[PDB]
């Protein structure tokens, strides 16, 4: 890793543990035990009890049906995009651009009103986040492939 | 009875004083259930009481029964106590003395349980582990023979008085040896560690009669339980009464000591197990025992018919007549099954269960033969002219709690002989009021 400072640290710890004596009080303290119990108590950091408390009844099923429809549409569009990939012919180059344009139009048409409705109802779930992740990944992949295509022509 | 049953019946002061010894705390802890031990370990380093609901939320809903049982056991043993948490809540915190002593016994601190062993140097007359085990077995066999009454066993008069107080043997006529009762036979059939524990419990229940400190005796016994086999300890540092108690231990074989004035004592394997195979059973009702001492031979012959006695082997047959005779002697079938399971040869341990089910079922069925007929002395009433009159008398008898059997269909009832007088007076009084 680093320079001979690693060997210096090894020698230092060897000397430190050369004279080793067991301890009792220093091992645990009442404050440390209380903090550990609070962390391990229900509702704590490691025992997070929320985890979308009533997501089955949160974000009403009217929105849930629309969310499922958006998921299906995005899945179909991405399936078409990945079927087009990889682009081995110049014909597919325009098809991927058309698919990207369709994805952007669908996003603007549906997800933006979807995001507005979610913000109006102030739903705590980040339902849009996963959809954005897939769309962002597809856009990044297309941009990377276009960059490669430009580099191949250099 | 187990240790927890005896401890739960003690006063809070006795329990508090018992926790003052590190050895006692470990013995109490190892008797706790598995769920209780985790709670004790978690609360080991807590200086603040915890809410009852918070502790209750650690266990799942389905296992709430075990949680309640463990909490009740801990409350009875007074390991922890409820604290009035500010705001109307109830806080649970372990006993500070018990917690400190347990931490000392685990982490370390204070002085050792024994005073010292290197002050006197090596033992001039030290023995070996097999020799100690042989001495303990000989002492136990002598005790059990004295229970039978053979002249080969000679023990102190105090031991005979203790046995008489234990109810195993009663001295109807002074001077003559006591006669062993049915409870004596049941105790004799019991397992050796179980017999030791029962004897110690009987000693403790009557410990106050000799003016001996129960707490000190219990602490010393627990310290002996955790003692390392084959290593001696210093007699010095103990009260005289405890020393006298130690002498009784020397009589029982739990502790080996060459002389009464000696400062060394060697705990035995029996003393270690106080805090808590050679018999092969065949499907044809045959027992093959790899034993030589007359004690095991007599114990097996108590409930079976002996057939052959090879110098290192005993071949016996378990028959209906022998089991019936043993039951008539007062020994139950469950005791026989437990004895066979405890003495089971290591080869049979592969079988699941160790004893074949057919033999145990046959023994249990043979036990049920004796109690086929049920006998209840009483007085029969059959002269009820009216159902309403019968109902009132039956209700009065049930209120008196002397009813044995009732038949409202035929207006027939039976009362105990003692309660017959009250029923007769009540029936006569009702007619007088009519």
């Amino acid at each position: 890793a680093t320079s001979q400072d690693i060997i210096n640290s090894f020698q230092s710890i060897r000397q430190e543990m050369e004279a080793y004596t067991p301890k009792l009080t220093q091992v645990l303290s009442s404050s440390a035990a209380s903090s550990t119990i609070t962390a391990l108590s229900p509702g704590g950091a490691l025992m997070q009890g929320g985890t979308q408390q009533a997501i089955n009844q949160m974000v009403p099923n009217d929105i849930q049906s629309e969310l499922k429809h958006l998921y299906v549409a995005v899945g179909e569009l991405l399936r078409h995009f990945w079927s087009c990939f990889p682009v081995n012919t110049p014909f597919l180059e325009e098809k991927v651009v058309k698919m990207k344009s369709n994805l952007e139009r669908f996003q603007v048409t549906k997800l933006c009103p979807f995001q507005e409705k979610i913000r109006r109802q102030y739903l705590s779930t980040n339902l849009v986040s996963h959809i954005e992740e897939m769309l962002q990944t597809a856009y990044n992949k297309l941009h990377t492939w276009q960059s490669r295509r430009l580099m191949k022509k250099t | 009875r187990n240790l927890q049953e005896f401890l739960g019946g003690l006063s809070p002061g006795v329990l508090d004083r018992l926790y003052g010894h590190p050895a006692t705390c470990l013995a109490v802890f190892r008797e706790l259930p598995s769920l209780a031990k985790n709670w004790v370990m978690r609360m080991l380093f807590l200086e603040q009481p915890l809410p009852q609901a918070a502790v209750a939320l650690w266990v799942k809903k389905e296992f709430s029964k075990a949680q309640e049982e463990s909490t009740g056991l801990l409350s009875g043993l007074r390991i922890w106590h409820t604290q009035l948490l500010p705001g109307g809540l109830q806080g649970l915190i372990l006993n500070p003395i018990f917690r400190q002593n347990l931490r000392i016994a685990l982490l370390g601190g204070g002085k050792a349980w024994s005073d010292d062993t290197s002050q006197l140097g090596p033992d001039k007359h030290a023995r070996d582990v097999p020799s100690l085990d042989k001495y303990a077995e000989e002492r136990w066999e002598v005790v059990l023979h004295f229970m039978v009454g053979s002249p080969s066993a000679a023990v102190s008069q105090d031991l005979a008085q203790l046995l008489s107080q234990a109810g195993l043997m009663k001295s109807t006529e002074p001077g003559e040896p006591p006669c062993i009762t049915s409870a004596g036979f049941q105790f004799l059939l019991l397992d050796t560690p179980a017999q030791l524990w029962y004897f110690m419990l009987q000693y403790l229940q009557t410990a106050q009669s000799r003016g001996m400190d129960l707490v000190e005796i219990l602490s010393f016994l627990f310290q002996l339980s955790f003692s390392t086999l084959g290593k001696d300890y210093s007699v010095e540092g103990m009260s005289d009464s405890l020393l006298n108690f130690l002498q009784h231990l020397r009589e029982f074989g739990l502790v080996f000591q060459r002389k009464r004035k000696s400062r060394r004592y060697y705990p035995t394997r029996l003393a270690i197990n106080l805090s808590s195979g050679f018999i092969v059973v065949e499907t044809n009702y045959r027992l093959y025992a790899y034993t030589e001492s007359e004690l095991q031979i007599a114990l097996i012959a108590l409930f079976s018919e002996m057939l052959y006695r090879f110098p290192n082997m005993v071949v016996a047959q378990v028959t209906r007549e022998s089991v019936q005779q043993a039951i008539a002697s007062g020994i139950t079938a469950q005791q026989i099954i437990h004895f066979l399971r405890t003495r089971a040869h290591p080869v049979m341990l592969k079988q699941t269960p160790v004893l074949p089910p057919t033999i145990t079922d046959q023994i249990r069925l043979w036990e049920l033969e004796r109690d086929r007929l049920r006998f209840t002395e009483g007085v029969l009433y059959n002269q009820f002219l009216s159902q309403v009159d019968f109902e009132l008398l039956l209700a009065h008898a049930r209120e008196l709690g002397v009813l044995v059997f009732e038949n409202s269909a035929k207006r027939l009832m039976v009362v105990t002989p003692a309660g017959h007088s009250d029923v007769k007076r009540f029936w006569k009084r009702q007619k007088h009021s009519s």
